[PDB]
């Protein structure tokens, strides 16, 4: 479920079900009926690898910590000849050691994964 | 490896389809349960040209597949082979269809027919459907040793050879493999060496073991101490611990 | 000397420049992973492979730089104390310091100490000491040696008691087993576990390492160093070896003697290659053949010129008598004396290659008196060699 | 589907070569040319027409009168029969074992499939005074006492035993103790009290002979 | 960043609260004890002196 | 994370190897202070109540944390954090408080109990004057302390009214820093490390061959420095 569909009415959460006669799968919450075509494919899905382009929080303030290494690479849209760069944020050794280049004149964020 | 096939890398590759290579779940990417009461239609666009192909029996639940490049090496591009292999495993009333190494984005679309039934199935088919290889084995790692096989002339020459190194403890259905030399196969653990081979051989294993631990510091045992050990070890018919439930349950005196 | 820290120097930066290639490949996805372990695994053991060689390279030229008179490599070459890597650590550089078998961990999150910016991967930043003690040592390389020696303190403050428990155990399960007059070993029960001592009977401080020639070599060179024919000329002996010389070509007894002593001798080599696969020669044996043989070449002065006086038929007797004098078990019936032909295999295949006829007439010329001296040693020494019984 | 077929075939063939093996290394008349038989040959004589595998692969020992009748003159004639069925019941055994029964045989040996009743076990020592052994296609696919750790076992007869016994001055209980579910054990059908001959390569010396009684 | 090091704080201020706890249980017991008649505090405490001196001692 | 609080190799060996540890060299713990005027001066300056809080319509929330409490969340922690520092060097904080600010994990931390090791340091700022980063502590300084130091063995008059320790935290040139402020600060080794950031780059010079050969210059974002 990449979504949660959450009943107007109230405020729990809709079960799946379907309308068999209708040939339709439809969502019903419990406490009441609220009975909608719920026109969504999605009924789950499920995630085994790590995201692309996982990065991180990336706030604004990202060029405020003194301890982000800082360095020379190009940014790509505004050209500019400063960034901080950091690896990825997973916590494991599948992760490879790609470093995230985040500018601090645009806040664009651009990997060093030339491939 | 065989006598015959032993400096031979693509021998040794082919063998090498030993290790388990897990269910779907270690080369698939995601999973999904789309539904469509439609059985010969779907709403997926990309999903039309192979149900065209192909066209207690109407599935309204759709359950869905997609791998990745690391199937071309690890699964060796094996795109009919899984479904075969799910058909056989699940049979009953699973509709299964793969993808012929066509489309870029290959699908295995799967369906049931008589929400939460799907879950079980599709966890089930997560976990415990293996595809090839053999059980409790996880990494296999290939390495060019070298022997000290005799030359036809007389002299002692090393001749190298393929050895296959694995991080598991199968060697009950390891041996029955086809393209190995049963006679030579060797497990550090020597506690289930006597389960197929015999008490001598455990012994052996045993004492072999033990050299190998007294090895790196660079000092020398001589052979009649290790030995009197490993015999003691294993004078009755298995392995007896040096601990309060090995050698102390034994019929010496109580004294001592 | 300048240059040789010089050189130094400049091995230790084109180790770091190495390093930093690797992770600049590293850091593009463009480095491949090994069949079994991820990048990082890979990647961090390309890193310690470097420094290590780099560490390794350092001390060899800063010991190949050294003078004959300095006392450091004077007590190296001795062997009463110090070694290669102490020279190395102490002159050139100091190793990689490693916690665990690995790198120094990011104690802080992603930094190892506070003075470094974080996701440094750099061998300085992970604990690798590139100064030497003489030089000194800064802060952080400081810091990171001293977490080593307290790893290592650690290890062997727990080392010490579970070695000590498991030697008190080992005492504990062997404390009862007794090898008795009948050559045979038991435990307090009486229960037998080893037929004989050591599957030989011999005595542990009683066997030295020796090598057996039989198995060694080729074919061809087995067959010239072994095989005598007294009718052919192909492997003829010289006439002039022994008195008896040009008097005992076209004899059958001693060509009969001399083919069976080499089909034996052939025996044996295929029995040795079928025991022993990797065809290893050197294993400890009872008795030393070659000091008991240098021994009364050394004493009974031999000419070296003037013939032999041995025959073939007196080697082959003494050496059939010598084998059938070797008592370990002193039996009557069949299988006690079966033991006992079995339990020195291994000896009268050494006694035979050692003794062979051509070898005494060639290389070990020895006289009769010679030949007996060296026959009555041999017994002596291997009866002389059985473990005594009533030994712990 | 002919993967599957070719991988049985195979396997059954491997079972069959150390079937033989075993038979003729416990001392009946087995010929060398029959325990190495030719795949071809062997799937012309057996399996179907269609190339499915044919249990119906049954062979009778003889006991030779060369050594094995002198050695052992208590021993009678050995039948192995290969199940059918992939799953072997109660009714199944119980016809193999009237089977015996009415073809008065020394010794049956059995060889299932997949997996075996605890019932099944049950049944099986309740004919005395044969025996019936019962052996696994898995575990006969490849042969134990080929393998390079696995010393020769050589079976001693009574005499032997009581003069080993005699010459060593040894009880019964004196002496080092192999089970009787040993690979090696059921490799050789060892009874209870049983003395078999261990010979191994030492490297202190050349030969060694030590000697386990079955418990 | 996550351990603590107990000085001569804490440590005395927990012994001493559990003194003055079993001081708070004894002079209870002792009011309880006086309700018939009488409340005096002078010899209520000498016990009260001797638990605090010795605890600490 | 025992830099500057445990001396290394001091601990004695045996079966207490590594568990007696002893302090090191100007390292102090923390007694304990009231956080309630903490609470006010955050309360003041502005910051939501976790009461009328709620996560949707508010991503860049930062939750602020005192004595590892939660007490509400706020929208400018950068602003915050500043004044917080600023107040904590005017010595309107008591120095012993450490505040440590997750710039990823948008947390504010405040710490006021008893039981914290911190040590002095340095302190690093931004120098206009002189183009680049620099010590806030000069010579002045330092000849006020030497001759405070050399009063009291001859006595004199008032002098410089006893310029101490006191003094230095007062103005702002050394604050304590503890274990948990260390995970988000950069510290120089030497003050020689607060040249310029270039350092006449690409220019080859010459150095003894038998002195140590050290790395450092790397980073132009330091913010403290070792005493020593
Ligand atoms: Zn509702
Ligand atoms: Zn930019």
């Amino acid at each position: 479920m990449t979504t949660f569909r959450f009943c107007r009415d109230c405020n729990n959460m809709l079960y799946p079900r379907e309308d068999k006669e209708n040939n339709r799968l439809l969502f019903e919450c419990r406490t009441c009926s609220y009975v909608e075509e719920a026109g969504s494919p999605l009924v789950y899905r499920h995630e085994l690898i790590t995201n692309i382009g996982e990065t991180a929080g990336v706030v604004q303030d990202i060029g405020s910590d003194p301890t982000l290494p800082r360095s020379d690479r190009e940014c790509p849209k505004c050209h500019s000849r400063e960034n901080v760069f950091f690896q990825s944020q997973q916590r494991r050794k599948d992760t490879s050691m790609v470093l995230f280049f985040v500018c601090l004149s645009c806040s664009h964020i651009f990997t060093s994964d030339q491939k | 490896l065989e006598p015959g096939h032993a400096a031979d890398q693509e021998q040794a590759k082919l063998i090498r389809s030993a290790i388990e290579h897990t269910t779907l779940k270690s080369v698939t990417i995601a999973s999904e349960i789309y539904y469509d009461p439609d059985p010969r239609s779907t709403v997926i666009p990309e999903d039309e040209e192979i149900i065209q192909l192909h066209f207690d029996q109407q599935s309204p639940w759709l359950l869905r597949l997609e791998l990745d490049r690391a199937a071309m090496n690890d699964k060796d591009l094996t795109m009919g082979q899984v479904g075969e292999r799910i058909k056989q495993t699940f049979k009953n009333d699973l509709f299964v269809i793969w993808s012929e190494d066509n489309d870029e984005k290959l699908i295995i679309r799967c369906r049931v027919v008589r929400d939460h039934m799907l879950k079980k199935i599709e966890n089930t088919m997560l976990e415990n459907i293996t595809l090839r290889g053999v059980e409790n084995i996880e990494r296999v790692v290939m390495m060019k040793y070298d022997r000290k096989v005799p030359s036809p002339t007389g002299e002692y020459v090393k001749e190298p050879e393929w050895v296959l190194e694995t991080d598991g403890v199968n060697l009950s259905e390891v041996m029955t493999v086809p393209g190995i030399d049963p006679t030579r196969i060797y497990t550090n653990s020597f506690i289930d060496i006597m389960e197929v081979l015999g008490i001598e051989a455990g012994r052996a294993a045993l004492y072999k073991e033990v050299y190998n631990v007294i090895a790196s510091d660079g000092s020398y045992v001589n052979y009649r101490h290790m030995a009197l050990l490993v015999d003691v070890m294993t004078t009755q018919g298995g392995l007896t611990s040096v601990t309060r439930h090995g050698f102390n349950r034994s019929n010496t005196g109580a004294l001592m | 000397d300048g240059p040789t820290m010089r050189e130094i120097t400049e091995t230790i930066a084109e180790a770091k420049k190495k390093v930093l290639d690797v992770t600049k490949e590293a850091q593009a996805n463009l480095l491949t992973a090994k069949h079994g372990m991820t990048l990082r695994e890979s990647f961090e053991d390309n890193v310690v492979r470097f420094l290590n060689e780099a560490r390794d390279k350092a001390g060899r030229l800063a010991e190949v730089n050294l003078k004959d008179l300095n006392n450091v490599k004077q007590m190296v070459m001795a062997g009463s104390k110090g070694s290669f890597i102490n020279i190395a650590q102490m002159s050139a550089c100091v190793g990689q310091q490693s916690v665990e078998g690995k790198r120094i961990a990011f104690g802080f999150v992603d930094r190892t100490l506070p003075h470094f910016s974080k996701d440094d991967y750099s061998p300085e930043s992970k604990g690798f000491v590139e100064n030497s003690y003489l030089r000194g040592l800064t802060p952080q390389e400081f810091f990171f040696h001293a977490m080593g020696g307290r790893e290592g303190l650690i290890d062997t403050a727990v080392k010490t008691a579970e070695t000590g428990y498991i030697q008190r155990r080992l005492v504990k399960a062997l404390e009862d087993i007794m090898v008795h007059y009948d050559n045979t070993t038991r435990n307090s029960l009486g229960n037998v576990i080893q037929f004989i001592y050591g599957e030989d009977g011999m005595d542990a401080a009683h066997i030295e390492k020796q090598s057996l020639d039989t198995i060694g070599g080729s074919d061809a060179a087995f067959e010239k160093r072994y095989r005598v024919d007294l009718l052919n000329t192909d492997h003829t002996l010289d006439p002039s070896l022994l008195e008896s010389g040009s008097e005992i070509l076209g004899d059958l007894k001693l060509q009969v003697l001399l083919d069976e002593e080499y089909k034996q001798l052939v025996k044996d080599r295929k029995f040795l290659r079928e025991v022993f696969v990797d065809g290893e020669a050197n294993w400890p044996l009872p008795v030393n053949i070659r000091r008991i043989i240098q021994n009364a070449q050394q004493t009974f002065h031999i000419d070296h010129t003037k013939p032999s006086d041995l025959t073939i038929k007196d080697i082959v007797l003494g050496v059939k008598d010598l084998q059938e004098n070797l008592l370990v078990l002193r039996g009557k019936n069949e299988i006690i004396q079966n033991a006992q032909r079995d339990a020195v295999t291994l000896f009268c295949c050494l006694l035979r290659s050692r003794l062979a006829t051509r070898r005494v007439l060639q290389e070990y010329r020895l006289t009769k008196q010679a030949f007996d001296w060296v026959l009555s040693n041999i017994e002596a020494q291997f009866l002389r060699s059985v473990v005594h019984p009533g030994e712990m | 589907m002919d993967q599957e077929n070719e991988r049985n075939i195979s396997r059954l063939w491997r079972a069959f070569r150390t079937v033989k093996e075993m038979v003729k290394d416990r001392g009946y008349f087995i010929t060398q040319e029959e325990v190495e038989l030719p795949l071809e040959d062997f799937k012309a004589k057996y399996c179907d027409s269609m190339g499915r595998p044919q249990r119906k692969m049954m062979s009778f020992q003889a006991n030779p009168t060369e050594e094995s009748i002198s050695k052992f003159p208590d021993m009678g004639s050995l039948w192995v029969e290969f199940c059918d069925e992939p799953s072997v019941g109660v009714k199944t055994m119980k016809t193999f074992v009237i089977h015996i029964q009415e073809k008065n045989f020394q010794t049956g040996i059995f060889v299932y499939q997949n997996n075996i009743t605890p019932s099944a076990m049950k049944l099986v020592p309740s004919i005395p005074p044969a025996t019936i052994e019962t052996f696994n296609e898995a575990a006969l696919v490849v042969n134990i006492t080929h393998h390079e750790l696995v010393p020769k076992h050589i079976r001693l007869s009574s005499d032997e035993k009581r003069e080993l016994l005699k010459r060593y001055r040894l009880k019964e209980s004196q002496l080092p103790r192999i089970q009787r579910a040993d690979p090696v054990a059921l490799y050789l059908g060892l009874k209870r009290g049983e003395v078999v001959k261990i010979i191994r390569k030492s490297e202190t010396s050349g030969r060694y002979a030590s000697y386990r009684i079955c418990m | 960043g996550k351990k603590r090091l107990d000085l001569a704080g804490p440590l005395l201020a927990q012994l001493f609260k559990t003194l003055f706890k079993k001081l708070t249980k004894d002079i209870f017991r002792y009011m309880q004890r006086t309700v018939e008649e009488a409340h005096d505090f002078n010899m209520k405490l000498a016990i009260n002196a001797k638990t605090i001196t010795s605890g600490l001692k | 994370t025992h830099w500057g609080l445990v001396c290394p190799a001091e601990t004695p060996e045996g079966q207490a190897c590594g568990l007696v540890k002893n302090l090191s060299l100007m390292s102090c713990i923390s007694v304990g202070t009231d956080p309630m005027p903490i609470i006010t001066f955050l309360s003041e300056w502005g910051m939501e109540p976790l009461e009328d809080y709620v996560p949707h319509q508010s991503p860049d929330a930062t939750r602020v944390f005192v004595n590892g409490v939660w007490h509400g969340v706020h929208r400018n922690p950068a602003r915050l954090m500043e004044t917080l520092r600023t107040l904590r060097r005017k010595g309107d904080i008591n120095p012993e408080v450490s505040m440590i600010r997750d710039i990823r994990e948008k947390e504010l931390k405040i710490f006021t109990d008893a039981g914290r090791v911190y040590r002095p340091l340095f302190i690093v700022e931004d120098d206009e004057s002189l183009g680049h980063k620099e010590l806030k502590v000069r010579k002045g300084h330092i000849a006020k302390l030497m001759a405070t130091e050399y009063q009291d063995i001859e006595g004199g008059f008032e002098d410089v009214e006893e310029y101490t320790w006191s003094s230095l935290l007062n103005e702002g040139l050394v604050e304590y820093i503890d274990a948990e402020e260390e995970e988000s600060i950069l510290i120089a080794m030497q003050p020689e490390d607060l040249e310029p950031a270039e350092a006449n780059e690409e220019n080859d010079l010459d150095v003894d061959p038998a002195k140590r050969i050290r790395v450092s210059h790397h980073a132009t974002t330091f913010t403290h420095c070792e005493i020593h």
